[PDB]
RNA sequence: AGUGGAGCCUGCGGCUUAAUUUGCACCCGGCCCGGACACGGACAGGAUUGACAGAUUGAUAGC
RNA sequence: UUAAAUCCUUUAACGAGGAUCCAUUGGAGGGCAAGUCUGGUGCCAAUUCCAGCUCCAAUAGCGUAUAUU
């Protein structure tokens, strides 16, 4: 409702220096170059566990034991029944490495060996990008969490040369529909294989969230200590680098693709595998140490009448 | 089908606003 | 003497519940 | 919270199912709202839209164009 | 061999089926609808009508475990694992690890040379409970998945069988079953498996004929409560043959007399909107009639929904065999 | 979709040609990348 | 002058009912029929049509 | 051609019908160009979310953020 002329309305009556911030940005940037520094300087270095590299070929064509001789400092061959990993030191360059291989499709090999990895390196070939094989393993692994990872191609300098360079054209183009933004170094040479293993030790590391919150380890090496042989149960030594957190015996120990388990002790015998060349660590104490407990410890009518009438 | 690109798009957008 | 909405009264609360973890 | 400065925004994503690409401690490339530094005027509050996640874009994951690595 | 591919076919058919009509339900001919629908009921509005998390659990319930707080707790231990120092085997750090009851067979694993890694759990991490972790579907893999089949989870670094339950990935209190995997969007698959604190990966894998394991879908795990129930929907739709003003008298919905006023009380719906409620039984071949809102066409289609809570079965299997090396079909 | 509703009545009121009120009045085209 | 009180009848509601049709329409039982197209089955070794008698049926009836 | 090449330019041979040798990027049913459209999904016919059709604009280019005019 508006009122009109006959309402009585009233009108209202209205009424630091140039030195200081040079010395302040000179201050965070040496805090943060710092932590930086010690960031870099554990992983792959004298104090800190090997740099753990994972070789996967995309491709069929790829032959992968050229790869693995262009990329073998001294080389410690470990070797097994049909993989060979190996560990790597230059210290000229200062740096450790364990090179271990595994081919696409084998589905819990490269999920193992790409969850203990810090790189990993895909192997492509000149003509076509990936394969099949290489793009169900590619989806597995960017489902299952990616490390740092470099891509090498291995046939570029085996095709006449005045293709080359435009055949590396469409190459890269092939490669950008899942990695966008990489480069695609050439692993043909032993020079090549210099600069490549370059470009691994110093790169950023992709830290995933998962592994970095819990103590994990890859085996190096196993053996078996049975208390009856009949039985086929018994104590398991497992020898390897511990990776991600401290390590508490007090608490379960998981096999992946074996469930958790009870272990009773932790000792720290000589590294096998110094970058420059028997006493027992922690016992498990039988009263904090965790239990295996998954499930809950407590365990008148006539005789023709009708329904109706009746 | 396919649609026609460039200088025939703009022919057929020419006969169809002013020559039919 | 039931049907869909009055039954569901008989329908307890109070028995099977998982074990609860405290903070 | 923003890298350089370690600053907390809250950022806009298109709708609910971009939201899904999205999980807790990933890196996110962030851009203003889009009227130049003011914020919605339909959404109280809020200044900065998501525009990567993972190095890809939310329009090539969301048009399956991509894939986002975990 | 060939009634593989028979089953195959009728679950082609029965995917076809559900993505063109989602719930119906054809009411059994032979068995009273207050036999095979005895647990079930009817909700006023699917969202905001209650229900109590706590009634009528199974005995699988009675084995689990449960956080009171789970944020808290988890803020907790995250907070303790990265801020205190426990004296243990440091980072870096060549060790030999003494662990009590191992099967040989882990270790003529390693004699083939498949890679055998080891973690720490962290506390509560062993226990059994209710995982809820959302997927979507990987576009190479077409073949329909039903809701309670096997599959195999690939979970924050543990490998399991299960049966899991999909569900809709909505912001609501109670969450619809979806009686398939959809390939489009992204679903919540239920399970009874170990703690496991997030963030962590999921891959769903289907074992196939040849020994492959065909991946299926992709995603995070997002909680762990078994306080989230999965709803069961249940459309049973009649023919509304007899139309007057704002009341019809509707067939076929039910057969018997007593099963109208079994489901009496839950409200009716039309596919072209009108609500309203049953008055009463016709007699003795389950017509009713139905007082609805307005005038109703030739053409309509009376239906009904009952919801009952779905828990997932407990088919949880730590062993996975090996697979063969895939190869494209 | 008020808002839409209102700004078109205001339209109407203003004595201009208005588009016919229906079912896409307010209704979000596509997401906004 | 009444009606509203009482008895009876009637109208809407409501209650009982298989139905108590409704703004002979209702109920309980028994008949009769009810595409082609595509593809796969059976078919002259036989597809299929007709039928007296007796019976079920509330009654009869090659329906 | 050039230091030697490459590219371009010149020239043999092959090289086009769905000439599949397949143009994209944005916006439109409140105003500058552009809708009387369809199907799912919830809420009490109105109405949140999702996928499309149709149209318009520039075009080997076209959106966005920020700064600035």
């Amino acid at each position: 409702h508006r009122p009109g002329p006959l309402k009585q309305q009233n009108k209202a009556h209205k009424g630091l220096s140039r030195v200081d911030q040079r010395h302040r940005a000179s201050q965070l940037r040496k805090q943060k170059k710092e932590a930086v520094l010690a960031e870099k300087r554990q992983l792959g270095g004298k104090d800190g566990p090997p740099h753990q590299v994972l070789v996967v070929p995309l491709h069929s064509r790829i032959s992968l034991p050229e790869a693995m001789q262009l990329l073998q400092g001294t080389v410690h061959l470990n070797e097994l029944g049909n993989t060979q990993n190996f560990m790597l030191l230059c210290p000229r360059l200062k740096h450790r490495w364990f090179f271990t291989s595994a081919r696409p499709g084998d589905l819990h090999v490269v999920l193992d060996m790409a969850k203990v990895a810090d790189t990993i390196l895909f192997l492509l070939d000149p003509l076509e990008g990936w394969d099949s094989t290489g793009d169900y393993c590619l989806s597995c692994l960017f489902a299952q969490g990616l490390p740092t990872y470099t891509l090498a191609v291995q046939g570029i300098s085996g095709l006449p040369l005045k293709k080359q360079i435009d055949t590396r054209k469409k190459l890269s183009k092939a490669v950008e529909k899942r990695f966008p933004h990489d480069k695609l170094l050439l692993l043909d040479t032993q020079q090549e294989a210099g600069m490549l293993l370059r470009q691994l030790a110093n790169q950023k590391q992709q830290h995933l969230a998962f592994r970095d919150r819990r103590a994990y380890l890859f085996a190096h090496a196993v053996d078996f200590v049975p208390s009856e042989e009949n039985n086929l149960v018994g104590t398991l030594k497992i020898s390897g680098y511990v990776r991600g957190q401290t390590l508490n015996v007090n608490r379960l120990l998981h096999i992946v693709g074996y469930g958790d388990f009870q272990m009773k002790q932790i000792d720290a015998p000589g590294d096998p595998f110094p970058l420059n060349p028997k006493v027992l660590m922690k016992a498990d104490p039988g009263r904090q140490e965790s239990l295996q407990a998954e499930v809950i410890p407590d365990p008148k009518v006539p005789k023709g009448t009708s329904s109706y009438q009746a | 089908k396919k649609k026609k690109t460039g200088r025939a798009k703009r022919r057929m957008q020419y006969n169809r606003r002013f020559v039919n | 003497k039931w049907d869909c909405e009055s039954i569901c009264s008989t329908y307890s609360n109070l028995y099977n519940h998982p074990q609860l973890i405290k903070y | 919270q923003l890298i350089k400065n370690g600053k907390k925004i809250t950022a806009f994503v298109p709708n609910d199912g971009c939201l899904n690409f999205i999980e807790e401690n990933d890196e996110v490339l962030v851009a203003g709202f889009g009227r130049k530094g003011h914020a919605v005027g339909d959404i109280p509050g809020v200044r900065f839209k998501v525009v990567k996640v993972a190095n890809v874009s939310l329009l090539a994951l969301y048009k399956g164009k991509k894939e986002r690595p975990r | 061999d060939e009634e593989a591919e028979a089953k195959m076919l009728e679950k082609y058919k029965q995917e076809r089926l559900e993505e063109m009509f989602p719930d119906e339900v054809d009411t059994p001919r032979d068995v009273a609808a207050r036999i095979r629908f005895q647990k079930y009921r009817g909700l006023k509005s699917f969202r905001t009508s209650p229900w109590d998390p706590k009634e009528n659990l199974p005995q699988d319930y009675a084995r689990i475990f449960q956080f009171q707080n789970f944020t808290n707790t988890r803020k907790s231990i995250f907070k303790e694992v990265e801020e205190k120092e426990v004296e243990g085997a440091e980072v870096g750090w060549y060790v030999t690890l003494h662990v009590s009851e191992v099967p040989v067979s882990v270790v003529e694993c390693f004699r083939q040379g498949t890679p055998l890694i080891a973690f720490s759990l962290l506390p509560h991490e062993q226990k059994m409970s209710v995982l809820n972790m959302v997927v979507r579907r990987d576009p190479g893999n077409t073949e329909p998945v039903k809701a309670k089949e096997e599959l195999i989870f690939h979970c924050g670094f543990r490998r399991f069988r299960a049966s899991p339950l999909f569900s809709q990935h909505t912001a609501a209190d109670k969450h619809k079953l979806q009686r398939f995997l959809t390939a489009d969007m992204a679903l919540v698959a239920t399970v009874y498996a170990p703690i496991t604190f997030p963030p962590a990966s999921v891959l769903l894998f289907k074992q196939k004929s040849n020994g492959m394991h065909s991946l299926i879908a992709t995603g995070h795990l997002m909680s762990v409560d078994p306080d989230r129930m999965v709803i069961k929907r249940v459309v049973l739709s009649g023919h509304p043959f007899k139309i007057f003003t704002k009341m019809a008298v509707v067939r076929y919905m039910f057969f018997n007399r007593e099963d109208v006023l079994w489901f009496k009380p839950v409200e009716l719906r039309t596919k072209w909107g009108r609500r309203g409620h049953i008055k009463e039984p016709l007699g003795t071949h389950g017509h009713m009639k139905c007082s609805f809102d307005g005038k109703l066409k030739s053409q309509d289609t009376v239906l009904m929904n009952l919801y009952k809570r779905v828990f997932p079965k407990w088919t949880y299997d730590p062993y996975v065999p090996e697979p063969v090396p895939w190869l494209k079909s | 979709r008020a808002w839409v509703l209102e700004k078109k009545e205001r339209h109407r009121r203003q004595g201009r040609e208005v588009r016919p009120d229906t079912q896409y009045t307010g209704r979000k085209r596509k997401p906004r990348f």
